[PDB]
């Protein structure tokens, strides 16, 4: 009786399982590491700073290996809660990577906003928002600190810390450019705030501190470090309408392994819309009732997860002339790409196609080499924009190839594609195998 | 002065060619079948792209 | 700062850092295969309906398979809140077949249990989204449904079918049509008079490799450790006001089991392992003058609300001994789910493991029913007093009562999740198992 | 199709895949030992009910052990949202002893302070439902508790306690149990009449091992790394109206420590780690003619409204030297977690890792306060200038100032996690360093 | 409303001295700019007459940036920036100065 009667039921189909046992679950061996120590140290930012100002920081050598790297920021509402989005990410325009003079990696607001909507979930997806906006129904003027850790990749895993004590002679510096406007803090919709404040930034780094040994062989031996870089291109959006779905090709202007593509239709008057506007709770300004408009979102509530305001009807990539996959709809690369490679959920309008089996980790697991491909192309299908936006009855109750008329002012295209390149750092000296 | 021994550009480590070496190396080692070459030779294949170092006297 | 740390080394940082062995700071990735991965649409045999069983022959395009996604095209038959995950119910379920031998079958119910246990978070709402519509459409809408297949191919790479290496046999999917799905063409028992027949396409995900790797599947013969899902429905010993129902039921499982699952369920109200009730969310009207305890709100049929659940208590017997004491029903329902899979489960569904981690693939304790002569599953139910369209006696009431409409939950679907081994060898296969 | 891919390759591709090492699409899976797990009862020593004190020997029913759960039914004593994770609250503490030594202990504001930082998700919620009522239960409403130990052994396999190995000793759990349980047995200060006293059961899942792993844990030594938790009270450097309170506290910590954690509270109400306010969930009846800022909305006594909690910034110094910058409350509160934890912080509460990521089992990097004269927790408080009991004063308000009910918030709870060895030898156990 | 972008693969040959472009109104030769109710700008442009669908031809090119098109420009090789992006200003007045 009691857990005995089981450990004895043995036989013939328990031999591949504990036969010749090899592993148990109940003595866990750990493993001795090298002793290190970690420290957050704030960085000096040259440049003025304020909306529209582009600074830098130059990464000084405190300690040897840098890891995450948060930007702060302090910003003050400029209107009531439900107006601002995503704030922070959306202040910071963009971050550039320079290590030795050349650019590793770069990364755009959007891209922040893509890159979560994609790859963050859960718990992390709700503390990342409280980290870049306001979401406890705050009012205007009040005043937090936000802070806006930076995704590349060795800002995601210890495993790619830049080794700063083997770039002796080379310096790593990050290029950040504010954005000019930020909604529901110095701008609502096209409108200025008058009196808005500019935001205070501060950048801070997390170093490691190795102890003699470790340091010893960084500083000594050649690295040769696998790293992530995103690509990025704008394109025009086919503009769709009510009498036709517009299709498209865009030439993908690509190169190296990459893990996967991503890509977003947006409109860029919102930072963040990635879908049409609509009289139905949370899908535009007032929605759901009579003082309701479609020409401006809710910005508290952008994001949306209703898929029958995204544009986009259906896709597939050619590479070289030839087809990589059947057409598939736009919800394939809405909900089935992430569902089998990320694990999260993916809000309407923003899509993923995966080359790999999980992009969403550091070990590669597949990738496409797209410095063999001439004429990478993603063709793509648009919705039929006949929905009166401001009437429910047409913007719930409808048919899967039509979105709203408010849909034709998606008129952006965001592709990105994440790809691998290998940082060789030799005699204090770095930069990329590939250009 | 100052001590910096670099030059900070990245032209040291970067392969900045076209994708014209991928050709050389079909050209460069024999079999231009490079789909499962680089998959039998990786250390061979490794060392065959690596630097050249002309020092200075200073 | 950090530095003091480091230097600060004493007799208890030689457990953790003495003759290190391993660093964080620095990752090698481990390289892998050249592979590329490509989602192909399947000929569906039959026509596809409601009620109707179809099939389809998994094509040999690519050198093995991974996941599988089943698209439906539904329309509503009534306006959101009518439907519940209507895709899973549509599928009522899908058997897997290698050389005509069947390897494994799932069931609508099963995905939903299933669904309820292991996924979790964002991967369950998102899930939730490719079965459902969560976005309030209205009627006549029409949504494009994905349901990911839950055969032990479909979870991990690890097992991807070598296709390859059946060079003579066939692979096939058979997959039965609900006669009915709620909300779609069905509200309650009525018929929707002008319901549209689904639209069904398969999609298997290829994985095309490389000539090293494709000739060496190709040629070497293949054990792959699988799961397979045991089931047996029964009749419930549906409790009442005036008693404390018993039930034993001998268990028909054979093979080492990795866990039980079961729930107990309205044989008419898909997803439903609970009962009615005049709160909130717990039946059609809740909360208002029309609320009725005999109709669920079906777009709210599940809930965490166990005092609608009936199981007060269960043991599992093997060989006519207690396995483990008697635990409460909610032990099953929460603790269990708790300690092996990291999730929350919905009342209504149990869970008892056998296994330490039984939500991975790698074997972590298996109980092996090939040699338990006698397992038993032993349920004791809650007593059916109180009236469910009373909240203060439905919100206020003990652990050892239910609903009067909890003698609704007449049925009861019982699983077992087993291991099993997938032989491959010289072009042919089956399994080495068969009980 | 998927070939166009496959030939898609060249020099560029050679770090990823030449001579490959790896698949993806063939798992060998590992042949492991023999076990079962078996859930037993234990015996409670002792008088169970509210206030009281009792103990459980754990049995040697099977080998080794890990998990534990401790089952307790309470009543409500009130309508729903009265009540915050009660059975918590309940279990006020439990110390580990074995061999008659004390190897670690719990306190019911760790059990909330972890939970805070550690859990996550549906793992969080389904965490939730074990130990409160989270359907909209009414008074009078029946609910057995699970309360999950969070002792090394009660998180992994790997650290299961090896009874077997430990023949000679003893292996004891004693509970306190709290005289008072929000929305249970007392509102408040006030008692409620009628109030069940609870019931108790500890129940502990035993693994039974075959006779080559039973052997070999029986009679070779053992040396299981493990974790403990320190704790030290403290009176806060009360917050004010008028000014920015400050605070050094030297702590009497010891051994490789993994992380600090802490947080402010106000005693009276367990979970309360921020200020009440007139805002939506922020006190009792807020946002309403009957909103008062003396008493939380119990069911939502946490919060992620930061602009209650009262910590401004905080540094840890050791030895007189700055361990790192100044950083503030919400570089604690949010940042801390998001890099080293993945979920997310309520208000008030507050982590400072030394470790790359502390919520493993595996060391990654520890604080050793054994040699550490002066490890010193300098904390400096919000300026309490906000009228609670207006919600525009709260949720307009500016980063350095807080809600005068925040002043309320006079305990903190300073805790610490590190790095000990259970050592088992010759059938007896006990810790190699003290 | 919003911001064009176009990438442009250059089938080029040979080793170039220079890249130059114009953007223009297919209709009018040598219009590069936009129109507009400037001087010089449009047919009739300073009176009731104006028009900017056609441009005062005789003055049809102008130094008036504010109606050029182009806001930035970089040129790639195999994806790399070969030079910062710069902007329309820059290949209009820096380069040729």
């Amino acid at each position: 009786a009691g857990g005995l009667s089981q450990l004895v039921a043995y036989g013939a189909q328990d031999v591949y399982l504990t036969g010749n046992p090899q592993i148990t679950f109940f003595k866990t061996v750990y493993r001795r590491y090298t002793n290190f120590a970690i420290e957050s140290i704030q960085q000096t930012i040259n440049g003025s700073v304020g909306f529209g100002n582009k600074v830098s920081t130059q990464i000084s050598r405190n300690g040897d290996l840098i890891t995450d790297i948060v930007v702060e920021f302090v910003l003050t509402k400029g209107g009531n809660g439900g107006t601002t989005y995503y704030p922070a990410e959306e202040l910071l325009q963009d971050v550039e990577l320079e290590i030795g003079g050349q650019r590793i990696d770069k990364h755009y607001n959007d891209w922040f906003r893509t890159y979560d909507a994609l790859f963050r979930m859960n718990d992390d997806r709700y503390n990342y928002r409280r980290m870049t906006d306001w979401v406890n129904n705050e009012l205007v003027g009040a005043q937090k600190r936000f802070y806006v850790p930076l995704i590349f990749f060795f800002n995601q895993t210890p495993g790619l810390a830049l080794p700063l004590i083997a770039l002796q002679y080379h310096e790593v510096k990050l290029y950040f450019t504010l954005a000019s406007q930020v909604q529901g803090v110095n701008y609502n919709g096209s409108s200025a705030i008058a009196g808005a404040a500019q935001p205070t930034m501060s950048v801070w780094v997390d170093y490691i501190f190795l102890d003699t040994q470790e340091r010893t062989r960084f500083a000594q031996l050649p690295h040769e470090y696998l790293i992530e870089q995103l690509q990025f291109t704008g394109s025009e959006t086919a503009t769709p309408s009510a009498t036709t779905q517009a299709s498209q090709n865009i030439r993908l202007n690509f190169n190296h392994p990459t893990k996967y593509l991503a890509w977003n239709f947006n409109n860029p008057t919102n930072y963040g819309q990635y879908t049409a506007l609509a009289n139905i709770p949370g899908a535009c300004s007032g929605a759901g009732t009579a003082a309701a408009t479609v020409t401006t979102p809710d910005y508290g509530n952008t994001g949306t997860y209703n898929e029958q305001l995204a544009v986009l009807d259906s896709a597939k990539i050619q590479l070289n002339g030839q087809d990589r996959f059947a057409t598939r709809k736009g919800s394939y690369f809405n909900k089935v790409q992430p569902y089998q490679s990320i694990g999260g959920v993916t809000p309407a309008g923003v899509y993923l196609y995966s080359f790999a089996l999980k992009p969403a980790g550091r070990q590669p697991s597949g990738t496409c080499n797209f410095s063999r491909i001439d004429n990478a192309t993603l063709s793509l299908t648009y919705k039929t924009c006949s929905i009166d936006a401001t009437s429910p009855a047409a913007v719930l109750g409808n048919t899967e190839t039509v979105t709203a008329n408010t849909a034709t002012l998606l008129t952006a295209l965001n592709i990105y594609a994440k790809n691998y390149n290998v940082l060789r750092i030799m005699s204090g000296m770095g930069g990329l195998a590939y250009a | 002065f100052r001590d910096t021994a670099s030059i900070g550009f990245s032209d040291t480590h970067q392969d900045e060619k076209t994708l014209r070496f991928l050709k050389k190396q079909i050209s460069q080692f024999i079999k231009h079948l490079k789909e499962y070459y680089p998959n039998n030779e990786l250390t061979k294949k490794l060392v065959m792209k690596y630097s050249d170092v002309q020092l200075l006297p200073y």
